[PDB]
């Protein structure tokens, strides 16, 4: 459907490679938009030993071989940080593992970044802002985005934790009752497990499962 | 942080080819020369004629002798701006009275500047015209046998 | 004790303006003895402080007052009658509109500067057989008859079967006093006739204020069609000299340059400004030719440059 | 409204342009009057209205923070004309049509105060 | 004639005086000079719509038109008396010229086209982004005698492709080019814009890997 | 209750009282005529609290005194189980992003923004409403 | 497809692309042309801009060592392959100057020499002499100075 | 209440004994939960240290040099207040 309904790589619209003639986009695809977007962002930092010239093109070709070598590496990572010297078979839910789903918030909102900085250039067209501006937005973006969205991500991912571990010491929450002889409000939890002789039940414990969180998606 | 102070827009000549001149209280734009140009150099003695407007910031109407190089002749229905143009000749497709010309006496081409001092009641600047052509396109150049 | 109290006005040049000036003096009056009397309320219930000897016993806790109520609702109902008398019966005159001008004056008002008219002089001294040009007003009524198709729509028009981009509305005249980015227009007006102003804009709104008149009016783009009596008519005008006017709406960046001059000179000063104009001279020989600076002397052409900090 | 403050302190144009103060009192009357004073009144409505009326919530508990979450990414995308390279509105609060309409401020920080 | 010249003034005096000085000059740091750009100048620069202008900007965007054929003649007249240069093309009518500049060939325009300027559009003529603010604009609005006095007199940071760089059968060949890549429907699917990759990228995700995890929480439950 | 609609009633009469006190002295009185666009708006505001009045009076008539209403209430008298309300929900963020897309579409001139704005708001409009309807999974 | 150029061809605030074309390899009417000619065609270090500042703005100009008389009056010859990662910097702006690039939008400064103004380039955009020939013909005044193409290892000494 | 219990004996672990207790984040035992507060600190600090090295390039716009300088002086002023809050125990 969408190789029928939908342009993709209309050739015939470009040109024959002459090399010199170029587009404005000039973009690649999407996939390898973080590669040359660092190219976009790295800001022209060459070094001149005795004679001779490091180029800005040897920094992502570090930085290509730095990443790749953060992503294929990263098990032993944090094997040798954390200490997991266990056979894991069951999976950890990504709010159940808040520094670990932080670093990977950081890595996707940094992949994010250098895409959305390398077609800096169409939407610097489209969305009206300075090409200028937003490639400092990216280059300024790389460096605080990352800590923002780690900020962000580890005490997202640890108030996804307390979400569904006060749903648990609590009921699951419905629809309003007032109580009889005075004016109060109770949500009317409806409770998981067993229940005491009271308004409250017996607390389960948590188990690395997806704890339903409204009494519509019970029966 | 585009928008004003230091704009891309109002900082900027027009896309023509003279020189502008805002000095000596004259409004002195679009200053060229029209020089039809046959070889490296146009030769000495050729008469190229020399274009302007002489607008007025108010009445600046003299018009001395303005000239550095090449003879510079006028026309006595020079004593027009009075806050207002002196359109010299026309330029370049000009359709609708001063010939203000040079008789070289130094080669000169096309794409150089060439140091005119133009003095007034007021004061003289010199400019660095350019030559200019609003003309025909470019004459026939003979194609060049392969090898 | 008039200036100071009437917070600063600019003084009336025109008797529109002294009794414009005379209900605004009235009217703070009304409202410093308004607010004079309720800030002593309140610097006075300020010495119902919570008082060392008043023990557990809470006040008179009353509350619900009807008479006093009825008293100050009626009491402000007839501060703002008699404030809206006065203000009704200066709001006939504002513009008597009198039939029989003295000179009018075709304030058109592009963007970002003036251009002024003479459309109009009848002195009933006795003079001034002047009238206004008018060939100048071709439309741009689209009546094409036939479009991008190729029959039956002969299409006429967006706006009442014309263009906006039209220019029927803005009159022009053969005296007109333009003004530049670099010379501020000198409107001149003679002391002691029926100035009438008739008011048209090219692009945008914005306000024909002078400060020293104590009136202004919006320049609409096409007034007539869009309910506006643009005209209005100034009395008189007693105090020569030069006046400052300022331009009192939003035009886009370039609108504190857009200030004007209305120097108001003696009649035989008109006589001999617009007989060395009819024999055409610019803003500056005219008024050179009637003994006066030429220049704008109340407000300075400012700068073309756009700041402080720009490098010239 | 310091930075217009800044600009009217001396008769010179000596701090800013006249465009950027055209688009700051422009943005500052939106962000002072509907999104700022425009907000609140329904702030103080979301603080004590049901704690007042005795209202256990406020009537349509998701539909108060769908409120404030567009009052939000409205005033983002209104403040949003500074990242414009010519600016947000230079046209006042008040954005008299004959200066809104895209003949005069043709630039998209008006559009997007708009939205 | 005279008249029209006349007209184009009275236009002159009640648009723009304030930022060109009323004898065609530059009022300084607020608006450049005029002489000299002629009447094909104006024709694409109130053509077009965007100088009669608001702000001086990081470049004065496109906008409707402020005038109208029967006074733009009247207004390029009137900068060409008092300077002087390029012409707008005209036709056997004396109006403005603007299927007659469709030039015979294509694809010579579609390598001049790509050789000379689209580096700075685009392709088909999509807008790319400049420097400092400043932008291509998109070519699809665009009439052909707007497309030929576009590059013949180059209003803001366009080089002014002249009648000498180019002669007049490349920019007849040009605005046949643009006319029909702007205009010939994109063959094969809809056209994701005119650039290709990052329209296709974000067209991947929201499209086709939105519904293929859709598809994908369907069929698989969650536990 | 009742005082609703006695409020919007008389919100009714003054805003009925200026619209045709608007519309018959801008019939007289004006330069060119009526002026169409506030008289209208007046027009129509009376229709706004015609309808919040006329359904008020609706429910008011087709009602008893509402233990809540009632003056001299004890708060036994009216403490059942109210309806319900919405516990916690990431919709309404998802409702104001879409939007806010949609509105940068149609303020940075962007028909495919505009379009998957609108597509955009359809999604996370059914997310928000069919939040507390969805069934279990059925495997 | 490669006619001669003159000065009077390119105008003010004009970039205007040139490649080395010669009098030996003529027309493309012979077959031991296209092949010489197509080589110009195809050769990544060929294509240079050939700007035409505006003499207005000619004393906003500052050469660089080795490149005062590398101009032509105001004609400047600056090569469109660009300071770094070789693409071609065939984006122009006329009243700013600044030669931008489009594959990663890095400016350069037509009027000074093409130092970088912004951008992920940090290297002088390189410049090609101007001479006219015999006839009134822009011609190349020699060679470029430096390596014209992308930076790599071997280079500035 | 269609729903039955969930129970999962994982493999529970440094084991257990350093890093965040299981009140300040409600699931420590369930996997990597907590960063050692130095490296963010010195990231933070060495991120505006970046931010400051930015300035060497090809430069002309001094406007984002102050951006670059606001950026990196919130960056400090964050990492030496939370470094200050640790080295009096969290106090003002
Ligand atoms: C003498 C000392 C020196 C002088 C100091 C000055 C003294 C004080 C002056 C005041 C300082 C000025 C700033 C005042 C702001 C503080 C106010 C505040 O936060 O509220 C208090 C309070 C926070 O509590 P707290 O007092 O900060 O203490 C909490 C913990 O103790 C702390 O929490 P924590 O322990 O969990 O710390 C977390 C943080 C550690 O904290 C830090 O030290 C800061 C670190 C950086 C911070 C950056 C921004 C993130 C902060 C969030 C901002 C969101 C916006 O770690 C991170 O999250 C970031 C880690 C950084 C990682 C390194 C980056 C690497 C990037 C990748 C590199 C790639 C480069 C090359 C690319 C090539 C690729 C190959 O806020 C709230 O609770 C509610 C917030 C309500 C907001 C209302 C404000 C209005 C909002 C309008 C919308
Ligand atoms: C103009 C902008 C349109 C805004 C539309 C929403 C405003 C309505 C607010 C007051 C109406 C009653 C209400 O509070 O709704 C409850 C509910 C609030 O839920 P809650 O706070 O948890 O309280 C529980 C409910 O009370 C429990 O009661 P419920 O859940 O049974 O709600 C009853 C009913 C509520 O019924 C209605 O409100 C009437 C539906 C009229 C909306 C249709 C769009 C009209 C505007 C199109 C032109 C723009 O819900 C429905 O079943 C129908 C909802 C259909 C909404 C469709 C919106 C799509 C807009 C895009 C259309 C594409 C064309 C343009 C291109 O609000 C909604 O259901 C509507 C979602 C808000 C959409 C805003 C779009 C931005
Ligand atoms: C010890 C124990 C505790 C274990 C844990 C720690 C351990 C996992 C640390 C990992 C190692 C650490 C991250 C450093 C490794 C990274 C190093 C610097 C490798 C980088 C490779 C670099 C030196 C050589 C440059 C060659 C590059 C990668 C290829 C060149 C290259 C080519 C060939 C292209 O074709 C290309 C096409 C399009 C775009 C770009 C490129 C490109 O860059
Ligand atoms: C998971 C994470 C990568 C951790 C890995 C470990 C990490 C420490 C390794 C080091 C990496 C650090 C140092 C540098 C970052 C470089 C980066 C990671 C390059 C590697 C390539 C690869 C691994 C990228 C990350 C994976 C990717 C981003 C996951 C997709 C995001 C999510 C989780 C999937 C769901 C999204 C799906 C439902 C569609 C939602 C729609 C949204 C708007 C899509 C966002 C979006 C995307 C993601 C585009 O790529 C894109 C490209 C072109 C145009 C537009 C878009 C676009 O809108
Ligand atoms: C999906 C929603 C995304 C929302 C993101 C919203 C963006 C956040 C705020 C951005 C502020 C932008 C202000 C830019 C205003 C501007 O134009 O300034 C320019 C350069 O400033 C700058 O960029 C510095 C600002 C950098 C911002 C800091 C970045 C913060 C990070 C956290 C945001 C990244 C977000 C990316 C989202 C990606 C997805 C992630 C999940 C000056 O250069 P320039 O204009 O070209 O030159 C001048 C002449 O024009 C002028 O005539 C002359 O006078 C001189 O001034 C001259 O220098
Ligand atoms: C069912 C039976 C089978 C039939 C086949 C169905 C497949 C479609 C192909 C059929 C031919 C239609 C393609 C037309 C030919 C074509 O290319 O489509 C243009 C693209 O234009 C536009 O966008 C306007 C279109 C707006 C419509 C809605 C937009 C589509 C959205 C939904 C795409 C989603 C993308 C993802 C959103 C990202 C999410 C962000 C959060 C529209 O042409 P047009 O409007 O007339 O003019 C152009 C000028 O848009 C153009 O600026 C000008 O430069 C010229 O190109 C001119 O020709
Ligand atoms: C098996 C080991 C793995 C290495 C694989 C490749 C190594 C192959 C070496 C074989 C050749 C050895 C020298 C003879 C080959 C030769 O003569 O050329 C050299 C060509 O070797 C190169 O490519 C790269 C090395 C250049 C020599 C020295 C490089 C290593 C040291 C010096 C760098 C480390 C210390 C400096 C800082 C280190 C990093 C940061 C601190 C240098 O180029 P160049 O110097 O530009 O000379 C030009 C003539 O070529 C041309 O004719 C002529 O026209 C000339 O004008 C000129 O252009
Ligand atoms: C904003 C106030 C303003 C308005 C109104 C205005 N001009 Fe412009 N003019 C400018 C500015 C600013 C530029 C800068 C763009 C440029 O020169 O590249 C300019 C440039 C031009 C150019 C391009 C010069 C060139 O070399 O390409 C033309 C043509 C022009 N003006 C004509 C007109 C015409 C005709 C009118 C209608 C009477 C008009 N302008 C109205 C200020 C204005
Ligand atoms: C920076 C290099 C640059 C290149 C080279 C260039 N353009 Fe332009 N083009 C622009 C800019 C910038 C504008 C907008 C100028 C303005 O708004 O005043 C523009 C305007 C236009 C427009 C008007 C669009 C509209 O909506 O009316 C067209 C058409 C156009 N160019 C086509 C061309 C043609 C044809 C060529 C020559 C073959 C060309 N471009 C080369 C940058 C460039
Ligand atoms: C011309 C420029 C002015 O620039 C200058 O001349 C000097 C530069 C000022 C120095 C900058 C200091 C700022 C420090 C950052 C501290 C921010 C708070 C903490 C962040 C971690 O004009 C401008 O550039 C003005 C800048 C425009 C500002 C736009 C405001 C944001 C708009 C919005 C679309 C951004 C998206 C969301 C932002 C956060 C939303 C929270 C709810
Ligand atoms: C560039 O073209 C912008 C022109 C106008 C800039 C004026 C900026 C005033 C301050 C804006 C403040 C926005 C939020 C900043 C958070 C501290
Ligand atoms: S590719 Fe043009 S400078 Fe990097
Ligand atoms: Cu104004």
């Amino acid at each position: 459907l969408m190789g029928g309904l939908l342009t993709i790589n209309p050739i015939w619209n470009l040109g024959p490679y002459k090399p010199s003639q170029v587009s404005a986009g000039s973009q690649p695809d999407f996939y390898m938009m973080w590669t040359d977007g660092l190219i976009r962002l790295w800001p022209a930092w060459e070094f001149y030993p005795f004679g001779h010239t490091i180029p800005q093109g040897v920094w992502v070709a570090v930085g290509m071989g730095l990443v790749f070598a953060l992503l294929i590496a990263y098990p032993f990572i944090e094997k040798k940080v954390t200490g997991d010297d266990a056979h894991h078979n069951l999976l950890q839910r990504p709010r159940d593992v808040p520094v670990r789903t932080a670093i990977g918030s950081m890595a996707i909102a940094l992949y994010l970044l250098l895409t959305f900085a390398c077609m800096n250039d169409i939407i610097a067209l489209k969305f009206h802002i300075s090409l200028n501006a937003t490639t400092w937005i990216g280059r300024i973006g790389m460096v605080v985005l990352p800590a923002i969205v780690y900020f962000v991500a580890y005490r997202w991912a640890i108030s996804l934790q307390r979400s569904d571990r006060e749903v648990l010491e609590h009921g699951v929450e419905t629809g309003i009752i007032k109580r009889l002889p005075h004016g109060a409000y109770v949500e009317l939890h409806q409770p998981l497990g067993p229940v005491d002789e009271h308004g409250h039940p017996i607390p389960l414990e948590y188990a690395g499962a997806p704890l339903p969180k409204r009494m519509n998606k019970l029966g | 942080c585009s928008a004003g102070q230091i704009s891309q827009t109002t900082t900027q000549e027009p896309a023509v080819n003279g020189v502008n001149a805002q000095a000596g209280q004259v409004s002195l734009r679009n200053v060229h020369l029209r020089a039809p140009q046959q070889t490296d150099y146009v030769e000495p003695g050729t008469t190229v004629e020399l274009l302007f407007v002489a607008a007025n910031d108010s009445s600046n109407k003299l018009k001395s002798i303005t000239s550095d190089v090449g003879e510079v002749t006028l026309t006595g229905d020079s004593t027009v701006p009075a806050d207002g143009v002196l359109i010299v000749g026309e330029p370049d497709g000009q359709i609708q009275a001063v010939t203000a010309e040079v008789e070289l006496t130094k080669p000169i081409t096309n794409g150089l500047l060439y140091d005119f001092t133009f003095t007034f009641e007021d004061g003289e600047t010199t400019v660095a015209v350019p030559i200019s052509a609003g003309e025909q396109p470019r004459r026939p150049v003979p194609p060049a046998g392969p090898g | 004790w008039s200036d100071a109290l009437a917070l600063g006005w600019p003084t009336g040049i025109t008797p529109e303006a002294k009794l414009n000036r005379e209900l605004w003096i009235g009217s703070v009056i009304a409202s410093f003895a308004v607010g004079a009397i309720v800030w002593g309320l309140i610097f006075w219930t300020s010495a119902f402080h919570r008082k060392k000897a008043t023990d557990t016993e809470l006040p008179r806790q009353f509350g619900y007052n009807m008479p006093l109520e009825l008293t100050l609702t009626v009491i402000p109902f007839l501060i703002i009658s008699v404030l809206f008398y006065f203000t009704v019966v200066v709001q006939e005159r504002m513009m008597h509109k009198d039939p029989n001008p003295e000179v009018v004056i075709d304030v058109t008002a592009f963007q970002w500067n003036w251009k002024f008219g003479y459309q109009k002089i009848a002195f009933a001294d006795g003079s001034f057989d002047y009238d206004g040009a008018d060939p100048e007003r071709k439309e741009a009524m689209t009546s094409r008859p036939e479009g991008k198709d190729e029959h039956g729509i002969e299409k006429v028009g967006p706006i009442r079967g014309m263009t906006p981009e039209d220019r029927t509305y803005l009159n022009f005249d053969k005296i007109e006093t333009l003004g530049t980015s670099s010379e501020i227009p000198v409107l001149v007006l003679p002391a002691g006739k029926r100035i009438e102003f008739v008011l048209n804009s090219a692009d945008v709104i914005h306000g024909f204020w002078v400060p020293e008149f104590l009136f202004k009016r919006d320049v609409l783009p096409e007034p007539k069609a869009n309910n506006s009596d643009n005209v209005f008519q100034v009395s008189e005008i007693q105090q020569t000299g030069a006046f400052v006017g300022r331009c009192t709406e939003m035009c886009g960046t370039f609108h504190a340059m857009m200030n004007f001059e209305v120097r108001v000179v003696e009649p035989n000063d008109f006589k001999a400004y617009i007989d060395q104009r009819n024999a055409g001279k610019t803003n500056a020989e005219a008024l050179a030719a009637i003994n006066q600076p030429p220049l704008a002397i109340t407000t300075e052409p400012f700068e073309s440059r756009r700041g402080e900090l720009v490098p010239q | 409204a310091l930075f217009m403050r800044t600009e009217l302190a001396m008769p010179g144009l000596q701090f800013l342009s006249n465009e950027q103060f055209n688009q700051l009192f422009t943005m500052h009357g939106t962000v002072m009057l509907l999104f700022y004073a425009t907000p609140i009144v329904f702030g103080f409505a979301n603080l004590v209205l049901p704690l007042q009326i005795g209202a256990p919530d406020v009537a349509f508990p998701r539909l108060n923070a769908l409120s404030f979450w567009l009052f939000l990414f409205g005033a983002l995308i209104a403040i949003a004309g500074f990242i414009t390279p010519g600016g947000a509105a230079d046209f006042g609060w008040t954005a008299y049509s004959p200066l809104t309409d895209a003949i005069h401020s043709p630039g998209a920080g008006g559009d997007l105060w708009i939205m | 004639q005279s008249a029209l010249l006349r007209t184009g003034k009275q236009l002159f005096e009640t648009s723009c005086v304030s930022c060109h000085g009323a004898n065609l000059q530059g009022v300084p740091d607020r608006g450049p000079s005029l002489i000299g750009t002629g009447e094909a100048a104006v024709y694409f620069q109130v053509s077009t719509g965007r100088m009669p202008a608001m702000r001086g900007e990081a470049q004065a965007p496109s906008k409707p038109p402020h005038f109208d054929e029967s006074q733009i003649d009247a207004l390029g007249a009137y900068v060409q008396a008092n300077g002087g240069g390029p012409t707008v093309p005209r036709d056997d009518h004396g109006a403005v010229a603007q299927e007659s500049l469709i030039g015979g060939d294509v694809a010579r325009g579609g390598d001049l086209f790509r050789l000379n300027c689209a580096s700075c559009h685009n392709f088909t003529g999509k807008g790319g982004a400049l420097s400092s603010g400043k932008y291509a604009p998109d070519l699809g609005d665009a009439n052909p005698a707007q497309i030929y006095t576009a590059m013949l007199t180059g209003p803001q940071n366009m080089p002014k492709f002249s009648d000498r760089q180019l002669t007049p059968d490349e920019k007849r060949d040009i605005v046949a080019y643009v006319r029909e890549s702007a205009e010939t429907p994109s063959y094969g699917g809809y056209g994701l814009g005119g650039f290709g990759p990052a329209p296709e990228g974000m067209a991947m995700w929201i499209i086709g890997m939105v519904a293929a995890i859709g598809v994908a929480m369907w069929i698989g439950s969650r536990a | 209750m009742h005082i609703e609609a006695r409020l919007f009633e008389i919100l009714t009469a003054f805003f009925a009282l200026a619209a045709v006190v608007y519309a018959v002295l801008t019939a007289m009185f004006a330069t060119g005529g009526v002026e169409w666009a506030g008289t209208t708006a007046l027009v129509l505001t009376t229709g706004l609290t015609l309808i919040t009045g006329t359904f008020f009076r609706f429910v008011a008539r087709r009602l008893d005194t509402r233990p809540e209403d009632y003056e001299d209430a004890e708060i036994s008298d009216g403490a059942g189980e109210l309806g319900f309300f919405a516990p916690h929900s990431w919709w309404p963020i998802l409702i104001s992003l879409s939007f806010s897309t949609a509105a940068v579409g149609a303020a940075l001139w962007l028909p495919w923004l505009i379009a998957a704005g609108v597509a955009f708001v359809i999604t996370s409009v059914c997310g928000l409403v069919f939040e507390y309807y969805w069934g279990p999974e059925k495997h | 497809p490669f006619v001669k150029m003159r000065p009077e061809d390119i105008d003010a605030g004009g970039m205007e692309t040139v490649f080395p074309w010669r009098e030996s390899d003529g027309d493309g009417t012979t077959v031991e042309s296209e092949h010489k000619l197509t080589e110009i065609a195809m050769g990544v270090r060929n294509p240079v801009m050939l700007i035409r500042i505006k003499p207005a703005d000619m004393h906003r100009v500052i050469k660089r060592k080795g490149q005062e008389s590398f101009n032509f009056g105001e004609l400047f010859a600056y090569t469109k392959v660009c300071s770094h990662l070789g693409c071609p910097s065939s984006l122009y702006e006329q009243q700013t100057y600044r030669i931008l690039c489009p594959c990663h939008q890095s400016q350069f400064d037509a009027l000074e020499f093409a130092k970088p103004i912004f951008g992920p380039a940090a290297r002088a955009l390189a410049q090609l002499p101007i001479t006219i020939d015999e006839d009134g013909y822009l011609v190349a005044n020699g060679d470029f100075v430096e390596p014209v193409g992308p930076a790599f290892w071997e280079r500035k000494s | 209440m269609s729903s039955t219990q969930d129970r999962s004996q994982l493999d529970p672990e440094v084991e257990r004994h350093t890093g965040v207790d299981v009140e300040d984040v409600p699931s420590a035992e369930w996997g990597w939960s907590h960063m050692p507060i130095g490296v963010m600190h010195i990231g933070g600090l060495l991120s505006a240290a970046f931010l400051l090295v930015m300035m060497r390039g090809n430069h002309v716009g001094h406007v984002e040099d102050w951006f670059l300088i606001g950026f990196a002086a919130v960056i400090v002023a964050l990492v030496g207040r939370n470094w200050w809050l640790r080295r009096r125990g969290w106090i003002r």
